[PDB]
C-alpha cells in the first residue's frame, strides 16, 4: 500500500510487539528501505533475510518496488542527461552499485 | 497671484499664468514646485498645444527641471521640445551655437535613445554645427555611424575634459551597440554568423565581453538574437535601424531594385510558364 | 485630395469630434478597394511645427452584411462561383 | 513557574489546550493562553508539534477586531511562532504580518528593520508569481528604496543579465558589519544554524539567477565557456545544475563528445510558423506598403 509511516507505526502497534520475532525485523528493515528508497539498503536487507523472504513467493512485489521505483529513477536520471552528463552516457550515470548494476536498464 | 485670481482671459490665460510661475520660479527654487505646476502646464495644455510661445517657455521651465536633475534621458525629449519649439532662428546665432554645443553635451549626458545623430538634417542646429568646433559633431557621428577612430571618441575627452569619465563605461556600451547596427547594416546582407573578432574589433574590447554585450542588447530589447557562441560567432535577427544615408539610399535602391526587378522578372517567367493553361 | 479638405474636415468635426472622409472613384480601374479612411491627429513634428494637422491613413475595407447581396449577385449574373482549381491563383499571381 | 519549565512540561497543559474552545470562548485570554505553548514547543523543538499547536493557532481566523494594541502586541509572538520553521512561502504573509504594527507604531528603526525584514525573505522565497508581483507591490515604497542594498536586490531581479557571486559577497557582506538595522541581516545572513542555510538559499538564488536567464537564452554556446560564464566551474556546474535540473521544468541541452555542448531545445518541430510568421507578416506588411507608402508619396506630392 506504500505507506511505510503506518508500517512503522503498526510495528509500533502493541499487539505486533506482543507477537514479535525476526520476521518483524524483516518487516522493519524493508519498511525503512522503502521509507527512504535506498535501493542498496533494499537489496542488502532483502538478501540478509532470504530464508524468511521465501515465505513471500510474491517477490515480484519486491523487485517491482525496485522496478517501479527504477522507472522514475531512470526518468530523473534521463532528464539530468541534458544538464551535465558524465562519462559513458549510458552505463555510468546511475548509482552504479556492485560490479555493473546493469543488465536491467538495457534489459528494459 | 493677483493676475491669476482676477484674470480668466480668453487667449489662454491659464497657461500664461503657469508660465509666469515658471519664469519667476527661477528664484523660488526648482524642486518643491517644478513637478506640481510645471507638469500642470501640459496638464492644462490638453486643449490645443500649438501656441509655440507657451511651448518655448514650457521648454524653459522643463529645462530648469532638467537643471535640477531629474531624468537625464528626458533631455532628448526636452530637445524635442526646444528643437521642436523653435523653427526660425529668432535669437542670435552667437548664442545658438553654444546652445548647440551644450545641447550635444547634455544629450550625451542622457543616454536613453543612444542614436543622438538621429535628426541632424535640422537647420537651427546644423547652421551651428558648421560654425561650432567641427569634431564634436563628428564624434556625435562616431556615436551615430561608426564606433571606431579613437581620435574621435577620445577627442570627446581631449576637448571636453569634464563629464565624460562619469559616463565612460556607458559610452563604451553605446559604441558596443554601434557595432550592433554596423554588423547587419553596412556589411553584406548578414553573414548569418558573426565572429567574436568582429564585435570585439568594432567594440575595441576583449573576447570575454561580447557575451555580456549581446545579453545586454537583449536587456535593451533592440535585437531578438540567438546567442551563437559555440564558435564565438554570433547569429543575427531584427535590429532597430539607423539613419539611411544618401549613399545608403543609393545602395538601398541597388539591392532593393535587385529584389524588385528580379522577383518581378522571374515572376513573369513563372507566369510565362503558367500562361499556357489559362483557357 | 487637396488642401481645402482639412478645412472641410475640421469644419464638420464640430458635430461629432471625428469626421472620417471617404475617397471613392466613379470610374475605378487600377485601384484596389475604393474605401479609404483618414483621421486628423498630430505627431506634432520632429521639428515641432505650429500645429501640423495631418490626415492619418486609417486602414479600410469593404464591409459585409447578411443578405445585402440579394440584389447584387442576382444583378451581376456573371460570377463564376468557386473557381478553386482553375486560374484564380494565376490571376492573383499576375496581379 | 515552579522551575520556569523543566522536563515537567505540556503533559499537564495539552489537556487544557483544547477545552476553552467549547465552553465559553473569550476572545483575548484564549489568545493569551494559546501563545503560551509555542515557547513550550520550542523546548520540545518538534516543529511538527509546533504545527500541531499552530494548527490550533490558525483555527482562530477571527483574529482582528480587538479592543486595543494587544493583538498588535500579540503579533510579535505570532511571528516568533514561525520565524525559523515557517515555510518559504508562509514567510510571505507571515513576514508581511510583521508589518501590521510598524504601520501603526511611531518608530523609525524598528520600522526600518520591519522594511528590511519585509524585503529580505524575497531571497528566501522560491521562484513564484505571488513573490514576483509582491515585489511589484512593495516596491515604490517610502524608505525601502532609500537603501541602495535594496537597489542591489531589485537590480538582481530586473532582467538579471548575469551576476558575480563575489560582488554579491561584497555588497551583502559589508551589510553584516554595517549597522542601521543589524537584526534582519543577522537573522538571514549573520546567523549560522539557519542563517547559513539561508546562505545556501542565497547560493540557490545565484545559481537560479544563472539558470533562469540561461533558460531564456544561450542557443549554441559551448560548455567550459558556459561554466566560466556561470562563474562556477564544470564540476560545480554538474552539482549546481543537477540540483536545478531536479526542478525538472526547464529543458536545456548538453552533450559531451569531447567536452562540447549544443542547444536549440525542441529539435525544431516547425515548418509551420516559418510560413506563418515569414509569409503572413511580410505579405501583410507589403499590402500595407501600398496603402501607406503611396499615401505618403501622394502626401509629398500634395505638398509639391
Amino acid at each position: 500500500l506504500n505507506t511505510p509511516e503506518d508500517v512503522q507505526a503498526l510495528v509500533s502497534g502493541k499487539l505486533a510487539l506482543r507477537y514479535a520475532g525476526r520476521q518483524t525485523e524483516a518487516l522493519k528493515c524493508v519498511a525503512q528501505a522503502s521509507k527512504n528508497r535506498s535501493l542498496a539498503d533494499f537489496e542488502k536487507a532483502l538478501t540478509d533475510y532470504r530464508a524468511e523472504l521465501r515465505d513471500d513467493p510474491i517477490i515480484s512485489t519486491h523487485l517491482a518496488k525496485l522496478y517501479d521505483n527504477l522507472l522514475e529513477q531512470n526518468l530523473i536520471r534521463v532528464i539530468e542527461p541534458f544538464s551535465r552528463v558524465q562519462i559513458e552516457h549510458i552505463s555510468s550515470l546511475i548509482k552504479l552499485s556492485k560490479a555493473d548494476v546493469e543488465r536491467k536498464l538495457s534489459q528494459m | 497671484e493677483k493676475t491669476r485670481e482676477k484674470v480668466k482671459s480668453s487667449d489662454e490665460a491659464v497657461i500664461l499664468c503657469k508660465t509666469a510661475i515658471g519664469a519667476l520660479k527661477l528664484n523660488i527654487g526648482d524642486l518643491q514646485v517644478t513637478k506640481e505646476t510645471i507638469e500642470d502646464v501640459e496638464e492644462m495644455l490638453n486643449n490645443l498645444p500649438g501656441v509655440t510661445s507657451v511651448h518655448s517657455r514650457f521648454y524653459d521651465l522643463s529645462s530648469k527641471y532638467y537643471q535640477t536633475i531629474g531624468n537625464h534621458a528626458s533631455y532628448y525629449k526636452d530637445a524635442l521640445r526646444f528643437l521642436g519649439c523653435v523653427d526660425i532662428k529668432d535669437l542670435p546665432v552667437s548664442e545658438q551655437q553654444e546652445r548647440a554645443f551644450t545641447l550635444g553635451l547634455a544629450g550625451l549626458l542622457g543616454e536613453g535613445v543612444f542614436n543622438f545623430g538621429e535628426l541632424l538634417m535640422h537647420p537651427v542646429l546644423e547652421s551651428l554645427r558648421n560654425t561650432d568646433r567641427q569634431w564634436l559633431i563628428d564624434t556625435l557621428y562616431a556615436f551615430n555611424s561608426g564606433n571606431v577612430e579613437r581620435f574621435q571618441t577620445l577627442k570627446t575627452a581631449w576637448g571636453q575634459q569634464p563629464d565624460l569619465a562619469a559616463n565612460e563605461a556607458q559610452l563604451l556600451r553605446k559604441i558596443q551597440l554601434l557595432c550592433l547596427m554596423e554588423m547587419t547594416f553596412t556589411r553584406p546582407a548578414n553573414h548569418r554568423q558573426l565572429t567574436f573578432e568582429e564585435i570585439a574589433k568594432s567594440a575595441k574590447i576583449t573576447v570575454n565581453e561580447v557575451e555580456l554585450l549581446v545579453m545586454k542588447a537583449l536587456s535593451v530589447g533592440l535585437v531578438k538574437g540567438s546567442i551563437d557562441e559555440v564558435d564565438k560567432r554570433v547569429h543575427m535577427t531584427w535590429v532597430q535601424p539607423r539613419v539611411l544615408d544618401l549613399q545608403q539610399i543609393k545602395g538601398m535602391k541597388d539591392r532593393l531594385e535587385f529584389w524588385c526587378t528580379d522577383v518581378k522578372s522571374m515572376e513573369m517567367l513563372v507566369e510565362h510558364q503558367a500562361h499556357d493553361i489559362l483557357t | 485630395l487637396h488642401k481645402n479638405d482639412i478645412a472641410i474636415n475640421e469644419l464638420m468635426k464640430r458635430y461629432c469630434p471625428n469626421s472620417v472622409l471617404v475617397i471613392i472613384d466613379v470610374k475605378p480601374k487600377d485601384l484596389g478597394l475604393p474605401t479609404e479612411a483618414y483621421i486628423s491627429v498630430e505627431e506634432v513634428h520632429d521639428d515641432g511645427t505650429p500645429t501640423s494637422k495631418t490626415f492619418e491613413h486609417v486602414t479600410s475595407e469593404i464591409g459585409a452584411e447578411e443578405a445585402e447581396e440579394v440584389g447584387v449577385e442576382h444583378l451581376l449574373r456573371d460570377i463564376k462561383d468557386t473557381t478553386v482549381g482553375t486560374l484564380s491563383q494565376r490571376i492573383t499571381n499576375q496581379v | 513557574k515552579e522551575q520556569n519549565g523543566d522536563v515537567k512540561e505540556a503533559a499537564s497543559i495539552l489537556q487544557e489546550l483544547q477545552v476553552e474552545t467549547y465552553g465559553s470562548m473569550e476572545k483575548k485570554e484564549r489568545v493569551e493562553f494559546i501563545l503560551e505553548q509555542m515557547r513550550l514547543c520550542l523546548a520540545v523543538k518538534d516543529y511538527i508539534r509546533t504545527q500541531i499547536i499552530s494548527k490550533k493557532i490558525n483555527t482562530k481566523f477571527f483574529q482582528e477586531e480587538n479592543t486595543e494594541k494587544l493583538k498588535l502586541k500579540y503579533y510579535n509572538l505570532m511571528i516568533q511562532l514561525d520565524q525559523h520553521e515557517g515555510s518559504y512561502l508562509s514567510i510571505c504573509k507571515h513576514y508581511r504580518a510583521i508589518y501590521d504594527t510598524p504601520c501603526i507604531q511611531a518608530e523609525s528603526e524598528k520600522w526600518q528593520q520591519a522594511l528590511k525584514s519585509v524585503v529580505l525573505y524575497v531571497i528566501l522565497a522560491p521562484f513564484d508569481n505571488e513573490q514576483s508581483d509582491l515585489v511589484h507591490r512593495i516596491s515604490g515604497d517610502k524608505k525601502l528604496e532609500e537603501i541602495p542594498k535594496y537597489k542591489d536586490l531589485l537590480k538582481l531581479f530586473t532582467t538579471m543579465e548575469l551576476m558575480r557571486w563575489s560582488t554579491l559577497v561584497e555588497d551583502y557582506g559589508m551589510e553584516l558589519r554595517k549597522g542601521s538595522l543589524e537584526s534582519p541581516a543577522t537573522d538571514v545572513f549573520g546567523s549560522t544554524e539557519e542563517g547559513e542555510k539561508r546562505w545556501k538559499d542565497l547560493k540557490n538564488r545565484v545559481v537560479e539567477h544563472n539558470i533562469r536567464i540561461m533558460a531564456k537564452y544561450y542557443t549554441r554556446i559551448t560548455m567550459k565557456r558556459m561554466a566560466q560564464l556561470l562563474d562556477l566551474s564544470v564540476d560545480e556546474s554538474e552539482a549546481f545544475l543537477s540540483n536545478l535540473v531536479v526542478n525538472k521544468t526547464i529543458f536545456a541541452k548538453v552533450d559531451r563528445l569531447a567536452g562540447i555542448i549544443n542547444f536549440q531545445r525542441p529539435k525544431d518541430p516547425n515548418n509551420l510558423l516559418n510560413d506563418w510568421s515569414q509569409k503572413l507578416n511580410s505579405l501583410m506588411s507589403l499590402v500595407n506598403k501600398t496603402t501607406h507608402l503611396i499615401a505618403k508619396e501622394e502626401m509629398i506630392h500634395n505638398l509639391q
